[PDB]
DNA sequence: ATGAACTTCAAAAAAAAAA
């Protein structure tokens, strides 16, 4: 179980593609309406970490939460028929099953999952809780509409021989999504989030943009990862100014940004040397 | 329902695309695929790539018209729109992305009318 | 008029042979019965329950009215022949001995004094010898169905001698005269005047009888009983000088209407309804009716009953009144009859709230539409639930929307939020959610909870000039053009864009306006695409700029305009007629 | 006679039968009107008597379930503690009400020396025109006031124009003749509404 | 006892909280069932006055009688003693069971049902709890939760009215000190009577109309109309005090009345 | 027991997430319908303070009110079987049990709880009573609908394809929730709210947005905390103008606000120097 | 002699879906 507080400043961008796209709006990434800054949900990073763990582990005591056919009720029923089948008086039986799943699953240990379906077994508050990403420069939506020379269903097929199904494939030129996140210790002591799991989560956050790739997302990479390791479980200084110390603004006289040569990540670690640490894993 | 003194880049860009589409439609009634069926897909995002070919094809579309005074009126309203368009931007903001289509359909409605465009042209 | 209307229709029900009490009786729900012969000897403990899914306490027998015990020494009271299971067999389930033993001891004395005051009956002597045996009463405990009587608390045991079929012991010809005399002798020697219901002579009736069908137990209507509730030193009962020939009458009326077909719930409130003094009936109508027209209380109440039911069934129609229907809206507090609704007016003025709610719910409908002109309330809420009409919130949805609709109150914002979630979740706005939002907006405009906007009409509002309504019409015409382009559509632009179109317009419409010209070019009929382009121009003309985000009322306007335009386009010759007038 | 108009937002002419649930009377109680006239001006010489009530606003019921107390005060218990004596007494209040009570006054047995009818009449007229009162009039309950205004004939519109609904026996005025100075023991003589044609009249004892 | 009539126009609002919920349908504020305006009962303001007097005084000759169990924990002789050694008795009234007129004490201070100026908006703000109380029928094996409901109001300047008459003060003992304490309550009772349901409430304008005569040479309706409380010009919906326009009219009362601005 | 009156002006915002969401509204935060200002209930801040105390204490005489597995009737029965089991004559027995719970519990001492279940023990009026928060600039609802590649229960629509369960996860771009609150002294003298408990409550209010975090709420921080410390238990000036002195409006020519660089917290402590004090803990 | 506590009174309600 970990005992220190970690305030990591995850920074990641996108070369050309659709990172965290919005089902609410067709196929465009989440962008700020009033300004234009791109937004990326934390569930995308969580799924990238899960895929990295699935491809760089394959062992027990670190379940990865299977895809599609993985019914949550079936997994809950399978985890219930272990040490606390019935002889535990429902109440503490749920807590025992939750502890067993935390010791067995890695997704529920690092983040969390819903285990209150049919056979209830409590819920996990979760230690590490990432936030929604947000860029600084107002990004623009390119919208790269592409075509296909093969129809899907015969009903929507044309009355001729030219069977085409176009559509749109949105893309993004740039946008350093300044992600945020905080890690607690009280819930980590209950879920069993040890330091080895924390190091594995850091390695996943660092090297998830090298394997989890597709045609819609294109090419994505992680810039830097400045973790603010504390000293105790108390609160020294508000995290607002702590995360504001690593500001990311524009460089010289430029309108937009295209790569890392147009951003100036101002890192001035001067007032955060009281009872806090600093490490660089991605940058 | 059209604001010609909004001083918005998206408004004038949409109005310009609308009058371009109107000119292309007036050039030939039996038109299958107009510019809106291909040029509008990236007009509000990459205007500097589509509006160049648009202005290149505009004089030929005006010469294709059977009436020469109609082309004169269309160029006059084109320039009255582009008065507030000090420059063609690289990419439009979300608000400007919406104002593009706003001005487009506003200018299309203002053009497809009985006595309106000619009435505004007479006071010039 | 509150209690005068009760006595007035009790006098009509008692004269029209409707099965009601007759001076000192009460249709008390008695569960298990006691069968004896002519000198005691318990026979069978028959039960007359088996009615609803919740087994009530037997059938409502016309037994003498309860004298209203209630007290630390409640044993000294004791009713006539019907009472409690601890009053007859001296057996208590959760009360213990002594407390229940004195109840039976006083019940025996009451039975003995009734037998002494009325001899030669062959029915009261049997119950006198049965209560003074201390053997057959213990045999009642060892009956074939005694285990069921001890389960349900409050098992009223009534005696019924043999050789009388359904005639109870207290239902005999002599005991009926004794009950009629008790209400005319020991009940006719109290305070003098002056009555409040009838207002004539009669003795002031202290201790009003209980009314069953309201709170946790039968509780009296006019029941003042506290150190601060008394009027000018009247000390309970006398604060409302009401006579017995009115107190008993209205209490029995309430007991009879709270256990039959008149009992129906408005909005989480059990309201009894009964017809007022009907018209003397004209000659052309009373000539075919033999009698002729009897002023029956529970007769023309079916109109208002169906209306309050058609609100939940969708079969509402504008009713012509001229027939006054009483509506006493009693409600249970702790144990006091709380009156919530009372309107002497006819069904026309009683249905004003329903009429306003359904006119605000009046939405556009196409030809041969399965949805009726007026939608049922459960069917309307089914568009807001998860899947089946059962997951609704029982505090702000199925418990507050009915109250706000049946009283013309203000609709909560919970309706807005639920309809929004289910509109952008189900990816379609069927008949049910848009009409609810239109009703909410109209009621908020009428109640000052909405300023810059205005009330909506039935048909499509081609003007409005609002930033959300025209956007909804825009999304509707976009989806209509996309459907006309692709007939067999699976993942429409709606099912992929309406999630943010209702919230962020500049994100969805920034690409829908791009996809639109391709859909127009895809149309085989170029004139149809021309008309659709003209109408979308007329729609977007009212919008000066696409807003950043649509507020909570703006999303409702979006949904309303969407449904309005999608039904105006699916009309016979509406879009073509609009395009031809330009 | 004095045509004093009583107006107010909400009312609560609590019926004698529904005191636990303060269901207001259909119209203003004649006893309440006499109490209003006495709170405007009264003396051990003047005896107010209500003659006719003319309704000027439609009957509009509004249920307001208030939380009341159910135990009185005395020298015994030095405190009350409403947490142990709470009473959720309903109150079917009358929203938007207006009545012009036509009434006069007589003289009691203890009239004293200054028993002039004209003097008390002029005093009441001045108190009603200027806005003076011994106590603020109440619309059945002191939690609701009365925007009183002395009218010379008619200065407002009435909704009950044609034949309306009869309200049955209502509390006319409790009998305090058998009561000593400062009433204690009384009765309750009541009267019929006859018919609410436009302005219901009262039957004097 | 005092010697003047005081008919004030109390003005109090609600920033964020439940002013006076209605137990008719749970706890929603008693809005007008026809115009939408919130109707706060005057008994709530009287209870707030009692609570402020209990908090501030905490001594004899200023008790409450009608007090709380969670906040603080011949014939005319007893009536006079109760009037002397209690504040609520002289304030809103009393009811000695062994009194005169059926044991009654009317009292000078007569409040009014606080009607909001603009139609308020009952915000059904349900708030859940992560812990149940008793053994609920649904509190099974999972998370013991219970769905809550605490209605709130965005804004609503409730208009309260009072009618202090020295006639009843001559019998109840309501002196000038008790009147000053009542004013200090109406000014500072909304800064102490706070909770999680009531939220934040404040006193706006305590426009007291002191009449020179003991009978009060001014009508109630006229004094209420002289304090016009309406919405502002460019304000579409009221949200604070900068959205209202409490324009007082002290132009026709400069003969004998006194418009005491003790609150605003 | 404290003796001074404190009128703190709590100011806190939200970067990206759902702060105080409404269950009666699906999953959207409480916003003003007529205008658009975001609203946050005080129970969220109370639970954040409770979590901070639970993670930064673990001792007796400061009960934290357990979560999920904490029946209130069981806790009341456990607190009843102490010093006043029966020999106290019900009446004053309830007051004694209430005082014991106030000396033992911290949530009931600072705020309050319902102790009138089965075994009644009175109720606590509560000294510190926070209010509902409210922003100034009309915030907008982003509604970031996200998906899931794993179905939960045996859904009727979960056929043979992708077992997906989407939904919505609402987010908020900005909104400085101008919270309010007042602290009394009469109830604090009865509940035993000493100055140490007041300092602990201030520290919790300051450093609760650094540990209590989740995926739905995202990243939240506390701006400033201007406590108006009085001098006595009386009333000097109405609190309306006192809280109005610290106005928060827009900056220059901007439409909305994105961070602290767009707000101008006007703090002009000029007329509040009569018999009051001023301190800054969060800002 | 009389007001708050106590002890007894009965052991709820259900359709709210439909053309």
């Amino acid at each position: 179980t970990i005992e220190k507080r970690y305030d990591f400043v995850f920074l990641f961008d996108v070369q050309d593609g659709n990172p965290n796209g919005d089902p609410d709006a067709g196929n465009l990434p989440r962008i700020d309406p009033q300004t234009g800054e791109g937004l990326v949900t934390d569930v995308c990073l969580k799924r990238k970490v899960r895929n990295f763990i699935q491809m760089t582990q394959n062992d027990e005591h670190h379940d990865i939460f299977i895809r599609e056919k993985g019914i949550l009720n079936n997994l809950i029923d399978e985890a219930h028929e272990q040490e606390n089948v019935k002889g535990k008086e429902k109440g503490e039986k749920t807590e025992a099953a939750r502890q067993y799943m935390c010791s067995r699953y890695y997704d529920i240990r690092t983040f969390g999952a819903v285990m209150t379906t049919g056979k209830n077994a409590g819920q996990v508050r979760g230690p590490v809780q990432l936030t929604f990403s947000r860029s600084i420069d107002p990004i623009m939506t390119l919208e790269h509409s592409i075509t296909r020379m093969a129809v899907t269903n015969e009903k929507d097929a044309s009355e001729t021989g030219d069977n085409r199904t176009m559509g749109r494939k949105f893309t993004v030129p740039y946008g350093l999504y300044r992600c945020h996140g905080f890690i607690s210790t009280h819930f980590a002591k209950q879920t069993g989030f040890s330091e080895n799991d924390l190091e594995l989560f850091w390695q996943a956050l660092v090297n998830m943009f090298d394997h989890d790739h597709s045609a819609a997302r294109g090419q994505m990479n992680a810039r830097g990862l400045y973790v603010f390791e504390h000293s105790n479980n108390l609160g020294d200084a508000p995290a607002d100014s702590l995360f504001k110390r690593i500001q990311v603004v524009k460089k010289d006289g430029v309108e937009v940004v295209r790569s890392f040569d147009d951003y100036l990540v101002s890192v001035d670690d001067k007032n955060l040397e009281e009872t806090k640490l600093l490490r660089k894993l991605g940058g | 329902g059209l604001d010609r003194n909004r001083q918005d880049i998206g408004y004038v860009l949409g109005r310009l695309f609308a009058v371009l589409e109107k000119i292309q439609a007036e050039a030939n009634p039996g038109l299958n695929a107009t510019i809106a069926d291909r040029y509008f897909g990236s007009a509000s995002s990459t205007p500097i790539a589509v509006f160049g070919t648009l202005m290149r094809l505009l004089p030929h579309h005006l010469n294709k018209l059977e009436f020469e005074g109609r082309a004169v009126q269309l160029q006059w309203e084109i320039r009255q729109i582009l008065e507030h368009c000090q420059r063609f931007p690289n990419h439009l903001n979300l608000e400007q992305q919406g104002l593009f289509a706003i001005g487009y359909y506003h200018e299309t409605q203002f053009l497809f009318t009985k006595d309106a465009l000619k009435n505004l042209f007479n006071e010039a | 008029m509150i209690l005068h209307a009760l006595t007035q229709y009790y006098q009509r029900k008692a004269e029209s042979d409707g099965g009601i009490a007759q001076e000192g009786f009460e249709n008390k729900e008695i569960p298990f019965i006691i069968v004896i012969d002519k000198q005691g000897n318990f026979i069978q403990l028959e039960d007359t329950r088996e009615l609803k899914v919740k087994k009530k306490v037997g059938r409502t027998f016309l037994v003498p009215k309860g004298l209203g015990r209630s007290g630390s020494k409640s044993y000294e009271v004791s009713n006539l022949l019907w009472d409690h299971y601890g009053y007859v067999l001296a057996y208590a389930g959760e009360k213990g001995q002594e407390q229940a033993d004195k109840q039976h001891a006083s019940f025996t004395a009451k039975v003995n004094e009734l037998k002494q005051a009325l001899p030669d009956d062959a029915g009261v002597t049997a119950v006198a010898a049965f209560l003074s045996s201390a053997e057959e009463k213990s045999k009642v405990m060892q009956a074939a169905n005694w285990a069921e009587c001890a389960k349900v608390k409050g098992c009223n045991l009534s005696f019924r001698l043999v050789d009388e079929a359904v005639d109870l012991v207290c239902q005999s010809k002599a005991v009926r005269e004794y009950v009629s005399q008790a209400n005319q002798t020991q009940s006719d020697n109290a305070q003098k005047g002056i009555c409040l219901v009838t207002g004539k002579a009669a003795p002031i009736a202290r201790l009003h009888n209980a009314v069953k069908g309201v709170n946790a137990k039968p509780a009296p209507f006019a029941s003042v009983n506290l150190s601060a509730f008394e009027s000018y030193g009247k000390e309970q009962g006398f604060a409302f000088p009401i006579g017995e020939q009115a107190m008993f009458e209205y209490t029995t009326a309430l007991n009879t209407l709270l256990a039959g077909e008149n009992r129906f719930r408005i909005g989480d409130v059990t309201t009894v309804c009964w017809g007022a003094k009907r018209t003397p009936l004209e000659e052309s109508l009373a000539s075919m009716i033999n009698g002729g027209g009897k002023d029956n209380p529970d007769a023309h109440i079916d109109a208002v009953k169906a209306l309050y039911k058609s609100l939940y069934n969708g079969q509402y129609c504008k009713p012509d009144g001229e027939d006054k229907f009483y509506l006493l809206g009693l409600s249970p507090n702790s144990a006091r009859i709380v009156v919530r609704f009372w309107h002497e007016t006819t069904v026309a003025a009683l249905s004003e709230s329903i009429a306003a709610w359904y006119d605000d719910l009046q939405m556009v409908r196409g030809e041969n539409s399965p949805y009726p002109e007026y939608m049922p309330l459960p069917r309307l809420l089914g568009n807001l639930v998860l899947d089946g009409k059962m997951e609704n919130l029982p505090s702000d949805l199925i418990a507050q929307i009915t109250d706000a609709a049946l009283n013309n109150r203000v609709l909560p914002v919970s309706l807005l939020q639920a309809a929004l979630r289910r509109n952008k979740a189900e990816q379609k706005i069927t008949y049910g959610r848009a009409s609810l939002l239109k009703a909410y907006i109209n009621r908020a405009i009428r109640a000052g909870r909405l300023k810059n906007m205005k009330e909506l009409t039935m048909g499509l509002d081609r003007n409005r000039q609002d930033i959300g309504y025209v956007l909804g019409r825009l999304f509707a015409v976009l989806e209509k053009i996309q459907a006309e382009a692709n007939p067999g559509l699976n993942a429409t632009i709606a099912d992929r864009y309406f999630g943010s179109a209702s919230s962020t317009p500049i994100a969805v419409f920034g690409t829908l306006m791009r996809l639109l010209p391709h859909h127009l070019n895809k149309l085989e009929f170029e004139g149809r695409a021309v008309q659709l382009q003209w109408e979308i121009r007329q729609i977007l003309e009212h919008c000066q700029r696409f807003p950043n985000h649509l507020n909570l009322e703006q999303q409702g306007l979006f949904a309303i305009g969407y449904y309005h335009e999608t039904q105006f386009l699916f009309t016979k010759d509406a879009l073509k007629n609009l395009f031809n007038e330009a | 006679r004095f045509i004093l108009e009583i107006s107010g937002d909400l009312a609560c002419f609590t019926r004698s039968e529904l005191k636990v649930e303060r269901v207001s009377y259909p119209v203003i109680t004649p006893s309440a009107a006499r109490n209003i006239l006495m709170a405007i001006l009264w003396k051990p010489a003047i005896r107010w008597k209500v003659l006719k009530i003319e309704i000027l606003k439609p009957i509009q019921w509004t249920n307001i379930r208030r939380n009341e107390v159910g135990t009185k005060m005395s020298e015994r218990s030095g405190s009350l503690y409403i947490e142990d004596n709470r009473q959720q007494r309903a109150s079917m209040l009358l929203k938007d009400v207006a009545y012009r009570i036509h009434a006069d006054f007589d003289m009691t047995s203890e009239a004293g020396e200054s028993d002039n009818y004209v003097k008390f009449a002029e005093m009441f007229k001045r108190r009603a025109k200027k806005g003076q009162y011994f106590h603020q009039p109440y619309l059945g309950c002191r939690e609701f006031p009365c925007d009183f205004r002395l009218l010379e004939k008619a200065e407002d519109g009435l909704p009950l124009e044609d034949i309306t609904q009869d309200f049955g026996f209502m509390l006319y005025d409790m009998d305090f003749s058998k009561s000593d100075p400062r009433d204690s023991n009384n009765a309750e003589p009541m009267f019929y509404q006859c018919k609410a044609v436009n302005g219901v009249i009262t039957v004097p004892p």
